């Protein structure tokens, strides 16, 4: 009675936004009471008040009454009316307040301490009462600035029930995935939105994105960078294809299937960077190919083009150095990876670069000194960036065994050894240190145990092949040598290998073929395979 | 002229924008020097008088980096911030102020860093950006017109859609991180629903633009949210 009564006075007064604030608390009041033991007055009285707060232009007052009726305990009545309230005041955390401006609920202008904190959480208690689509943006703004974006899939993954199959909730929960970490699900829920809607290439592109990464599921990724096939859009559809292609191509079996990719490959990247000029990507990803199809000059340039375009990108740059190396160009090369690590001081694969070149040019101290280095930066930064201080010792090891130091070397690798002991890098290694110390059989034993791990170490398959062959078993090593062919055609060492097998079997013709591919091969040999640069989107 | 004035120039806390602005956009040093000088001392609203030009300080950095004064004070500023922030996250299990039925890092720890580098130099940006979101009430509606003009600039730089904005000037492809785009949608979103309702449409736009572009999950989300969200 008295609640309508001070709300009645406001009526008849319309000093206002008192009596209404008299008669909402006086409500609530009574309601609760009511529950211990709808108005039309009671909604005018309990509503108008925080209404004509913010007509006013005073927002802290409308915050305050917002408060005020949010902490007052649940009442089956007020439950739609505090959903209502608590969306419309999370709103109005989220868009008109910041950091700085934030108190508490409780402090005078749990208890969320912080601005995105009780947004959430009034956002949550909406979502909670609305069980049995404003809400759920909200929270991908919220989570989304603070790159929650699991808890985020979790809440639109929650989301998925009510909804029919629309666009917007689907395409959401597709990115938040992704965003997640979640590469598969948003995969799904990707080729579901290209259902959707075909209009959008960003879906595709986004979805051949996830395959050509950590999933590695080359043939989705060949499939979405077709359905992408603006002109933008389809310089990077090309670009994709091109990429899906290149890797396809390493992945490839056979050395027609390999060359086939490449061109294919090559062809893509060619009609992407004809697509945009100014699109770097296609440039570079373009001359890294021309690199890998031992096309030096064709892939300096396009590297230059590159670099015209992004003259700070470490990739170009790395790609750059790795081409002036295999034209044996080493103190230019290393140069270069030195202007890059002054770009890019963290940079652990342009500090192994690095590593290689001053091995070729410069000498072991210096390399060394590189060694310590990259092992101080990886103290300082620290899943696997393990494997990295792994291949630093590995590298002082490849460095020790350079010189002639089985001690050195085998610490370095033991060090290797305690993170990785049965890493086929390691147990290449332990051969290598086999070799120099001249136990020819322990050296064929690590090799074996290498391949065991890693059947396609070319290196290991070199080795072993070359002991066996100084052992007179010719046949065995031909057979090891023509595998490593298949793995990698460009290495020289293994044509050298393959030539002397024949050269020693009485096959004169085929050996000296095989040591004139080994000459051209070596003549463009990089310090550092082209392929240690990433081919991602 | 006047600039020189306010050189030569808590009482002092509380046409010489407008000045200082030509200043940060024609190629100045005691300009930086002095806004450094600002963020150093003690009082919030010297910070905050730095704060409105970070936005055309960080646009004129990325134009003149296209093709040594303001990164020396982005850095400064950068340095002068650098903490670890951190927000809970609640639980309807647990009795709460509005009802009855873990902390979790979203910036932190930044390293001090005495040279700008490719790789640390949009952590730093992307920090100061985090900061002017953190102040962003007490920054006035022309700062928030330079935010979202300048967004949309970056975001279109060396694209297509540059010349159909018709922006004028350097058309090189500015390299953009992520949360970079993220921290933009922050300030986009409160200069939508104070007052910048148009620019706020481009910049917005434009940032869902370079983030189809850019091939970036999380600034597309974000963004759909807020063009989702708008009325």
């Amino acid at each position: 009675v008295i609640a309508e009564a001070y709300a009645t006075k406001g009526l008849c007064l319309e000093d206002v936004i008192t009596c209404y604030e008299k008669a909402g608390d006086i409500a609530l009041l009574y309601l609760q009471e009511i529950e211990r033991v709808l108005g039309f007055f009671l909604e005018t009285g309990l509503q108008r008040a925080h209404v004509l707060y913010f007509k006013n232009g005073n927002l802290t007052r409308g915050v305050g009454r917002f408060r005020e009726l949010l902490r007052a305990v649940e009442t089956r009545t007020t439950q739609n009316l505090r959903m209502t309230i608590a969306r419309q005041l999370a709103e109005i955390l989220l868009r008109g307040m910041c950091e700085q401006s934030y108190w508490n609920p409780l402090e005078d202008p749990f208890c969320p301490q912080e601005n995105t904190e009780e947004a959430l959480l009034l956002l949550l208690i909406s979502e909670s009462m609305a069980n049995r689509s404003v809400v759920y943006d909200l929270l991908t703004i919220a989570l989304g600035r603070r790159g929650q974006y699991e808890m985020l899939s979790e809440c639109l993954e929650r989301a998925m029930k009510f909804a029919f199959e629309e666009f917007h909730l689907w395409y959401q929960f597709a990115l938040s995935l992704m965003a997640a970490g979640k590469s598969a699900r948003a995969v799904k829920v990707l080729k579901e939105c290209i259902r959707l809607k075909p209009d959008d290439a960003t879906i595709p592109l986004l979805a051949a994105k996830l395959c050509m990464g950590s999933l590695h599921w080359l043939e989705e990724a060949e499939k979405f960078a077709k359905t992408v096939v603006t002109s933008e859009f389809k310089a990077k559809g090309y670009l994709a294809l091109g990429l899906t292609y290149s890797l396809q191509a390493t992945d490839a079996s056979l050395r027609g299937m390999q060359e086939v990719l490449q061109r294919k490959a090559l062809l893509a990247f060619q009609r992407a960077h004809s697509l945009s000029p100014t699109d770097h990507q296609a440039a570079f990803y373009l001359a890294l190919q021309l690199a890998i199809s031992r096309q030096i000059p064709e892939a300096l340039g396009y590297v230059r083009q590159a670099l015209q375009l992004q003259g700070d990108d470490a990739n170009s740059l790395h790609l750059l150095a790795l081409l002036l190396s295999a034209q044996k160009h080493y103190h230019d090369a290393l140069n270069i990876i030195d202007m890059a690590l002054s770009e890019y001081p963290e940079n652990f694969i342009l500090l192994f670069s690095k590593v290689k070149l001053q091995s070729l040019c410069r000498g072991p101290d210096e390399a060394l000194l590189t060694c310590k280095h990259m092992l101080q930066i990886w103290k300082s930064c620290y899943l696997h960036p393990w494997m990295t201080l792994a291949q630093i010792w590995l590298h002082a090891a490849e460095v020790y065994i350079g010189i002639g130091k089985p001690a050195e070397a085998t610490a370095c690798t033991q060090e290797a050894a305690n993170l990785f002991p049965m890493s086929h890098n390691v147990l290449y290694m332990r051969g290598q240190i086999a070799e120099l110390r001249g136990s020819m059989d322990e050296a064929r034993r690590w090799y074996e145990e290498a391949l065991a791990i890693s059947p396609t170490h070319v290196k290991s398959m070199q080795r072993l092949a070359l002991i066996l062959h100084q052992l007179g078993r010719y046949s065995l090593a031909e057979k090891i040598l023509r595998d490593a062919v298949q793995v990698n055609s460009t290495a020289h060492e293994v044509w050298n290998g393959l030539g002397e097998v024949l050269q020693a079997q009485g096959n004169d013709a085929a050996a000296t073929e095989c040591f004139l591919t080994a000459l051209e091969l070596e003549a463009s040999s990089p310090a550092v395979p082209f392929t240690i640069i990433p081919r991602v989107l | 002229g006047v600039v020189e004035e306010w050189l030569s120039e808590p009482n002092y806390a509380t046409s010489l924008v407008s000045s200082l602005y030509k200043v940060i956009q024609e190629p100045l040093e005691p300009v930086c020097h002095q806004l450094f000088e600002f963020y150093r001392s003690g009082e919030e609203q010297l910070l905050q008088f730095t704060l409105q030009f970070l936005p055309e300080l960080i646009w004129c950095y990325l134009a003149v980096s296209a093709s040594g004064c303001i990164e020396a004070l982005l850095l400064g500023v950068y340095n002068l911030e650098i903490k670890v922030l951190s927000f809970t996250i609640p639980s309807l299990s647990k009795p709460s102020v509005y009802h009855e039925p873990s902390k979790v890092v979203y910036s932190g720890p930044h390293p001090q860093r005495e040279m700008l580098t490719a790789q640390n130099r949009f952590e730093v940006l992307t920090f100061l950006l985090l900061c002017y979101n953190a102040a962003l009430t007490y920054m006035p509606s022309v700062s928030l017109q330079s935010l979202c003009q300048i967004c949309s600039r970056i975001c279109v730089c060396g694209y297509p859609r540059q010349h159909v904005r018709k922006y004028k000037g350097i058309s090189s492809r500015i390299p953009v991180s992520s949360g970079f785009m993220v921290q933009m949608l922050t300030g986009i979103y409160f200069a939508f629903y104070n007052g910048e309702w148009d620019l706020a449409q481009k910049a917005l736009d434009d940032i869902i633009y370079r983030a189809q572009l850019e091939l970036y999950p999380e600034p597309l989300l974000v963004a759909n949210a807020i063009k989702a969200s708008l009325p």
